[PDB]
């Protein structure tokens, strides 16, 4: 405080959304993931840009350039692993951002929630092409099965797969296209994320109680900047723990052998954040059904706001729905466990039952849960 | 963004008191009442959080047990003999 | 959810389960009545605007102190909880009229 | 009737030195703010590294 | 579609905007066909055969 | 943090003016970083005594 | 290559003439020609450094 | 056979969160590579200059590099010519192309040993158990020519003659070259050849724990101090009459 | 339901700057280059992304990949040339955007003008970095002479020259870094350009008259959108004329031979839009003076708003300054002409005189021109 501050027609007023923005006081710790997601996004761009200064997309010198990054570049080994393990932190933070909206009814912000699904699709697409960049027998084959799923579409399935592949199979043509696409997509995410906030600042946050918090708003700057800074450190501590103590804990060991189209890995599987999607697709013998269920499960988020039934909004005072919510989270963990395991007789039964429960809970049990409690509250 | 302090809502007949952050301890009664609080909080949610994840471990402890049993050979050497 | 008060109970009577669910919901522990936690749509928001000043001002403080309780992740003492029998719908009469008004308005544009 | 208002008891959260109502608060003002800024100075030192 | 409820006022509204919605799908059909020369469709036009 | 205490002189001497507050942050970073590296590295050698190159380097280069 | 006047070396872009040791005879060159470190271990091999 | 066996978790000098590699074992581990592995196994990502400051001195590694002749591109007449290697040269490739490698052996292609520790499930534990796990095939198993039984190998039939035996080589420092000892050194080397950053990985890890173990309580204090205003805040409702 | 009150609580309110924005009626054609510049960005990014799907940054396969783009990729030859000639159209449009501000006193918009210089610097950095991508004996050697200029900086020259180079000279290490840097910078330009407009819409636009046009503002949508569309076509016609009828008219023929560090080109020179700056640096025999004059001439734009003297804003009613403005434009053309010529005795004399006149006009003659007319108009 020094003057009347004069001026004002500049970009500072746009920054009032970071300083003077009203915010609920009772915002819990499940909310730093909003700022953590922004921290993760600019972290991938920062490390990714320096990775792109030594990475070459040609198949003859793609894998060998990744080795040159770690072996030769000064401090180039850490940058590769905060990039590889940051995407693990990105999807760790991404799934709690979705989970909080499910629990606290944040999907009632229809504009923000719908843009959120678009943001989810963009990152999952971006992280898919990044895995193909190292070209390491998991990049080639992980991209082989997933992209070949598009062949189940009729009258365009074969045409667009080759159009996606740039040829008859995954090869140098596909690899160069992915690196260029992997470079641009994150900058699209920044623009959408700004649009994501633009649809939220009109209505503010969503206190865990679920009631309007207009009576108890507090300034953002002195209270939540220091709360997000602490949350950022817990992210850096968690990310750096993987990088400096178990860099390959999450990544598959088979990715360290150069891609060989003539040789198939013992077990072919995507990264851990797509494993739950793999389980749903593998649960149906049909090919067209599997790809649709793979897309429907991801795209079911847009259908959630149309399934609200409870007269309340947050699950704080909905004990019946709380039991179902953690059943869905547990089932989503069962899908992750199933995806990393080979298709044999103990897992086909478990995989089909978990997948049929994943859709049954959200489509039937959860809307019926809200209706039941409405009778129990005389409204 | 068309919304700021001044027009948020109409609040009447409510008095609040607060202290300077320098005149109060940052960590007051941390373990004196915080620890008994967390026990209260955990009980209020352990009946809605634990059972869904307890079942998953039961699936884990059985889905993996059956998988090794499948890989294990079974004594079906009869009908061939010597 | 937890064991029902009687012995274990599958579904006994109707008031017993509603009373059991009220304590399970836990909005009484924050000193909130049932209609202090409702979702504010374009209908409820208008029905709030018709509340009397004494009733509306009471609702503001009940919400204001509940957010203070939620901020500290605390609850009111055992004696300050909202009794289930003493809970009364101060918003149902106002909601019903807005229900009546909206249904008449919608059906007038249909006929 | 506004004189009926009385600031509640904050002694539960009050720092030990400002606990006494008789003793002036200016004696420890330098050190009360000194300890709080020491945390900030030590945090920035760690972040600077 | 193009309505809100199921009533005579909306039924008249839907019927009144059917011819425009009738020919609007032609742009979606012909325009998509024009974009990628849909053969099965381009095989019936006499001048473009 | 009471009458004649270390922090009272610490605040008045340095933290009273924000200009000198930044000085102790940058000067403190100089002395902290030098001591922290030596302090944290010396633990690493103790954990790995007779393991790294410097612990067996003396066996070569005409020193043995 | 050896197509010069006062040392055999000429810069064809802008013009710079160097003697045997690289001394600048003409051209807007501020510093003389580079000379690497000299050391020897064998009479038949050299290392530029 | 087509069955899997879980490798045992052998204790290592570098199994801890802060434990580092034993560089004495790395020096002995390379001696296994330059005498046994290099005969038919390639390592095309590690150079002779990488061993400087890890297991050999600069003069030691230069002598090792010059011990092997390599190609030095086109001559003045546009022809190939041999020359003693340098520090910058990578480890020699036993065969020019994988087709030659499959011809040298019974079709099996020896995998590159640069990442074989990190490119196999179990890490060095599996490799150590694979090298020392050779045993007579059980009754009821018939192996074709050029195939040997190794339970730790997936499939239990591996195209590998036992590469390590007692006193197969001689160590410079004089440690006995026993069957188990030689396998331990090469496994220690094969980890360094796969993760040269291993020592610095933990060195920065310890610094992080001390750094973050101090900042986390401090940053929490700033959060509590700024939020102590709202935590200690009393509400009073005093409506009229 | 108010048609005017449209879907406002969305991103359209921002789009009101494109439809309902008040604009002066007397806007001439010289203003069209603002919208053309945005089209040049979008065109460069669109063609750039598809170029990046076949370009490989490794030195051994950089030039050969550019040949593969033209020779093998379907319709890949045109995309390479709309990129090569789009930069020519970019700097054609960029220099008239600056010239209009000089003539019409648009630099009085201090915030917008200063961001404009930042925008100018970013593009010349992007254009210079992208020229090195083909790696064709003009890329290697054009970057060699310009980057080596930083070695003249005292006590830090060689330290940052190598840090730019990633080594002791331009090589594969520099080539990979440039391609990654060339990918990121254009997306920065979009963000700055949005900020560039944000500092202008608050203060409106300028008119050739130079007086306030608040009395005669017109809606943007029906009058300037169709005026910019016509201006866009004239840009597409001009750009396509080069691409389809003289693709290598502006580019130097020597760039088609692969880069050879052992061999120097017959004549070394940058692209035509940097030739005006090459002459200024070559004017001074001193090395430190030349690099400073190269930077000062580009950075003199920020010093222009502090040199205003006339009581009139635009040069419309300033005949004395008009004679000087076209003298500066002619001199800037003389610098461009002499930039591409070898340093011999006729161009040494003309080069110094043109350079000394370039600074003399703006620093001395133009401010003195405004003072003379101010006295001539009784004020
Ligand atoms: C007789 C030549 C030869 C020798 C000597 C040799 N290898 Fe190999 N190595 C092979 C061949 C052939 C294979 C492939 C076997 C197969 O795929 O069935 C192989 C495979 C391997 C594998 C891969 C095992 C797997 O499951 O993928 C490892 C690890 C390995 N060797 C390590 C070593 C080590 C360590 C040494 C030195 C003690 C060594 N080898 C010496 C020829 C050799
Ligand atoms: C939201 C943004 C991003 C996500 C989620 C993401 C994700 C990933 C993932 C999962 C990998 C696989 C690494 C591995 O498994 O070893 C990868 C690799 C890679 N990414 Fe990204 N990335 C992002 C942004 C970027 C950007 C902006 C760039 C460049 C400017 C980039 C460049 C690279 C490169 C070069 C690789 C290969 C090198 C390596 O794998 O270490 N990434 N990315
Ligand atoms: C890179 C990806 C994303 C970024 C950077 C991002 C960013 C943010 C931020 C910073 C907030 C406000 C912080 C907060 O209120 O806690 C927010 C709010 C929100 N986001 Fe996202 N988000 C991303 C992806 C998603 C996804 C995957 C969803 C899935 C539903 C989503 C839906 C929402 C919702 C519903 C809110 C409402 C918050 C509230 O209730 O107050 N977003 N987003
Ligand atoms: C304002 C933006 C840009 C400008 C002014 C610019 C300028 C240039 C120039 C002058 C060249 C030299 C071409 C030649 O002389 O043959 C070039 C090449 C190239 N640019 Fe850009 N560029 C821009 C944006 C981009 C973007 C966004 C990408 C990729 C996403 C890109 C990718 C390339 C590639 C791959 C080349 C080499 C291929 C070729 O030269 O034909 N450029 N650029
Ligand atoms: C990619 C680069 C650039 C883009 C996309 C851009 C975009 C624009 C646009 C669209 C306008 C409004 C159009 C108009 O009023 O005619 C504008 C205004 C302006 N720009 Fe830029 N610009 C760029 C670079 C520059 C440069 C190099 C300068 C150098 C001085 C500059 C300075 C200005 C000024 C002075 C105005 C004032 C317009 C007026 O007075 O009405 N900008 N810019
Ligand atoms: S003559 Fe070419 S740089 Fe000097």
């Amino acid at each position: 405080m020094t003057n009347i501050r004069k001026s004002h027609p500049l970009m500072k007023i746009v920054n009032n959304a970071f300083i003077d923005l009203p915010a609920p006081s009772n915002i819990s710790s499940w909310w730093n993931f909003g700022s953590l997601l922004g921290i993760c996004l600019i972290l991938q761009i920062l490390t990714g840009l320096f990775l792109a200064m030594h990475y070459t997309s040609d198949t003859t010198t793609a894998f060998s350039s990744v080795t040159h990054i770690c072996r030769d570049v000064n401090y180039g080994w850490i940058i590769r692993y905060m990039h590889a393990n940051g995407a693990s932190m990105f999807f760790i933070c991404l799934y709690m951002h979705v989970g909080r909206g499910l629990y606290y009814g944040s999907y009632t912000f229809l504009e923000t929630w719908n843009i959120g699904v678009i943001l989810l699709l963009t990152v999952m697409a971006t992280a898919f092409m990044g895995y193909v960049l190292p070209w390491g027998q998991m990049s080639f084959w992980g991209a082989t099965v997933i992209t070949n799923l598009l062949s189940a579409i009729p009258y365009i399935g074969t045409n667009l797969v080759e159009w996606i592949w740039g040829g008859f199979s995954v090869d140098k043509a596909t690899l160069t296209r992915f690196f260029a696409f992997h470079f641009i997509l994150p900058f699209i995410i920044m623009a959408i994320a700004m649009v994501h906030l633009l649809f939220l600042h009109e209505t503010g946050s969503n206190n865990p109680t679920g009631i309007s918090s207009d009576v108890d708003k507090i300034p953002f700057h002195p209270y939540y900047t220091i709360k997000d800074i602490l949350g950022a450190l817990l992210l850096i501590l968690a990310l750096m723990l993987l990088v400096l103590f178990a860099p390959d804990l999450l990544g598959d060991p088979d990715n360290y052998t150069p891609a060989n189209p003539l040789n198939t890995p013992p077990h072919i599987k995507p990264e851990w954040y797509f494993l739950f999607a793999y389980a749903i697709l593998r649960s149906i013998p049909n090919k067209l059904g599997g790809v649709l269920a793979l897309a429907f499960s991801i795209l079911i988020l847009a259908l959630i706001p149309l399934l609200h039934t409870s007269k309340q909004r947050s699950m704080m005072f909905r004990p019946l729905s709380q039991c179902l919510f953690w059943a869905l989270v547990a089932d989503l963990l069962t899908l992750t466990w199933i995806g990393g395991q080979p298709v044999e007789h103990p897992y086909i039964t478990i995989g089909q039952l978990a997948s049929v429960l994943y859709f049954l809970l959200i489509l039937v049990l959860m809307p019926t849960a809200g209706t039941i409690e409405n009778k129990l509250l005389k409204w | 963004m068309g919304r700021q302090f001044g027009h948020l809502t109409r609040v009447r007949h409510v008095i609040t008191y607060s202290l300077s952050p320098f005149e109060q301890r940052a960590f007051p009664h941390y373990f004196s009442k915080g620890i008994p609080n967390v026990l209260r909080r955990t009980r209020a949610c352990i009946l809605r959080v634990a059972p869904p994840f307890v079942a998953f471990y039961l699936v884990y402890t059985w889905g993996t047990q059956e998988f090794e049993k499948s890989k294990r050979k079974n004594p079906a050497a009869y009908e061939n003999d010597r | 959810m937890a064991g029902r008060p009687a012995v274990s109970a599958s579904s006994r009577w109707l008031e017993g389960i509603r009373k059991w669910y009220y304590n399970a919901a836990g909005f009484n522990k924050l000193g909130l009545m049932r209609d202090d936690t409702i979702h504010e749509n374009d209908d409820v928001k208008e029905a709030i605007r018709r509340l009397p000043e004494n009733l509306y001002d009471d609702r503001v403080f009940r919400i204001k102190r509940a957010l203070d309780l939620s901020m500290r992740q605390q609850i009111l003492p055992k004696e300050q909880w909202t009794k289930y029998e003493e809970d009364k719908s101060y918003l149902e009469p106002y909601l019903k009229e807005v229900i009546r008004e909206r249904k008449e308005r919608e059906e007038w544009a249909k006929k | 009737s506004h004189t009926d208002i009385k600031v509640p008891d904050f002694s539960d959260y009050r720092r030990p030195e400002v606990l006494d109502s008789t003793k002036s608060s200016k004696e420890s003002s330098e050190a009360r703010k000194g300890f709080s800024y020491l945390v900030t100075a030590t945090t920035t030192v760690g972040v600077a590294y | 579609m193009l309505t809100r409820f199921l009533g005579p006022r909306y039924r008249q509204l839907a019927r009144n905007w059917v011819p425009t919605a009738s020919l609007w799908g032609a742009v979606g059909a012909v325009g998509l066909v024009w974009a990628t020369d849909w053969r099965l469709i381009l095989d019936w036009v006499p001048y473009i055969n | 943090m009471v009458a004649p205490t270390l922090t009272a002189r610490l605040y008045s001497l340095l933290f009273r003016r924000t200009s000198t507050f930044a000085l102790t942050i940058v000067v403190g970073a100089l002395f902290f970083e030098r001591a922290f590296d030596q302090g944290a590295d010396a633990i690493y050698e103790h954990i790995n005594e007779g393991k790294l190159w410097k612990h067996i380097k003396h066996k070569y280069e005409n020193k043995e | 290559a050896n197509a010069g006047d006062f040392g055999g070396y000429y810069c064809p872009c802008h013009g710079s003439h160097y003697d045997a040791s690289g001394r600048i005879r003409k051209g807007p060159a501020p510093l003389n020609l580079e000379v690497p470190s000299y050391e020897f271990t064998s009479d038949d091999m050299v290392i530029v450094g | 056979s087509d069955l899997e066996l879980h490798p045992p978790s052998y204790p290592w000098s570098h199994r801890g969160l802060l434990s580092s590699l034993d560089h004495t074992s790395i020096r002995r581990g390379f001696q296994v590579y330059k005498q046994v592995c290099s005969s038919c196994h390639s390592m095309d990502y590690v150079a002779y200059r990488h061993l400087v400051g890890v297991c050999y001195t600069e003069d030691e590694a230069k002598a090792l590099a010059e011990e092997v002749e390599v190609q030095d591109g086109p001559n003045e007449d546009g022809e190939m010519f041999m020359r003693p290697g340098k520090l910058s040269d990578y480890f020699p490739k036993p065969y020019p192309n994988p087709e030659a490698a499959r011809a040298a052996n019974n079709g099996a292609l020896p995998p590159d040993l640069s990442y074989i520790v990190r490119a196999r499930h179990g890490g060095e534990d599996y490799v150590f158990s694979l090298l020392t796990g050779y045993c007579e095939p059980p009754t009821g198993v018939s192996l074709r020519e050029g195939l040997y039984f190794n339970p730790y190998f997936p499939g239990q039939a591996i195209g590998m003659a036992p590469p390590i035996y007692n006193e197969v080589l001689e160590f410079d420092d004089g440690t006995p070259a026993t069957m188990s000892q030689v396998a331990k050194d090469v496994c220690t080397f094969l980890r360094w050849a796969a993760e040269p950053e291993h020592d610095h990985r933990k060195r920065m890890g310890l610094k992080m724990l001390l750094m973050m173990g101090l900042l986390l309580p401090l940053v929490y204090a700033m959060k509590r101090h700024k939020w102590s205003v709202l935590k200690s805040r009393k509400l009073a409702y005093r409506p009229p009459k």
